């Protein structure tokens, strides 16, 4: 049972990530649609904006770099900054009440040095107290629903039984 | 009509443990996804095959293999075993942050 829930005002899941590497476009689009109170951002268009030269055929395989996350943000009137680690429960609480969007940067949990890391971006939605414990609420673009994270943990248990480490965030959307 | 992707995995069984070979073999066969209208044909090819992919990692603990094609070394394919009639295929960009949803493929016959 939920004792307290604090989410971004106008956040709504509107599209879902399938066979492309556009998780940062999905996350930025959802955060910007939330803070700007619109439905006019979408993953495809953002990735197209980031990769003007790339053929339609090859666009699905384009991924996103940190500098693009910050510069795209700037073009939309947002001052984005990187923060290492997981944000605290109180920091998320303030940012969410202040209508400021947080993008999660996550990396797959690697078995040994030869096992390549996979990168994935997600959107923070807010925070909650559930059964007396502090939680962060997040949206994985692979999914059509929200997820719950122990605020004291950087280990994300994503759908399809995939674990990722939340290593840092881009704050300011 | 569906789109068909051939995946000719090139590797030398003499160099793999029995468990590594068992894991790769989980994925060999023909598989389909109705939503994408796309099918994949996974075989153990050889050095004169077309559509060659090489193995990057075999994860016996999680029943998962990662591999990539010489045609585009910037995309990593990740296959995960789901059950007897299904596998999951995911792609991830080698540079930058971006990894697809695992896509479910069901065994063709
Ligand atoms: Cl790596
Ligand atoms: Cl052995
Ligand atoms: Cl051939």
């Amino acid at each position: 049972q939920v004792q307290y829930e604090n989410t971004l005002k106008n956040f709504k899941i509107r599209e879902q990530q399938f066979d492309n590497s556009w998780c940062a476009g999905f996350s930025m689009a959802a955060l910007l649609n939330a803070t700007k109170n619109t439905d006019t951002y979408n993953a495809h268009d953002i990735m197209r904006t980031l990769y003007p030269e790339v053929s339609e055929q090859d666009l699905p395989n384009c991924a996103t770099f940190p500098n693009q996350m910050i510069e795209y943000g700037k073009s939309q009137g947002r001052d984005i900054h990187y923060q290492e680690g997981v944000p605290s429960y109180n920091q998320v609480d303030q940012l969410t009440k202040d209508n400021v969007g947080i993008m999660i940067l996550a990396q797959s949990v690697s078995q040994n040095p030869n096992d390549p890391h996979l990168g994935h971006a997600l959107a923070v939605v807010g925070n909650a107290k559930i059964n007396d414990q502090e939680k962060l609420i997040y949206w994985n673009p692979w999914d059509t629903e929200l997820s719950i994270q122990d605020a004291d943990s950087s280990l994300l248990h994503l759908s399809f039984n995939r674990d990722y480490n939340w290593y840092g965030s881009m704050i300011g959307y | 009509m569906y789109q068909l992707q051939f995946i000719n995995l090139v590797y030398d069984t003499t160099k793999l443990t029995h468990l590594e070979q068992t894991n790769i073999n989980l994925f060999i066969g023909n598989w389909s996804n109705h939503q994408l209208q796309k099918s994949i044909c996974i075989r153990h090819g050889d050095d004169t095959s077309h559509n060659q992919y090489h193995i990057l990692f075999i994860d016996t603990a999680h029943q998962r293999i990662k591999f990539s094609s010489f045609d585009n070394e910037e995309i990593i394919y990740i296959l995960d075993y789901d059950d007897t009639q299904h596998i999951l295929m995911q792609t991830s960009s080698k540079q930058g942050i971006g990894t697809s949803r695992p896509i479910v493929y069901e065994r063709l016959v």
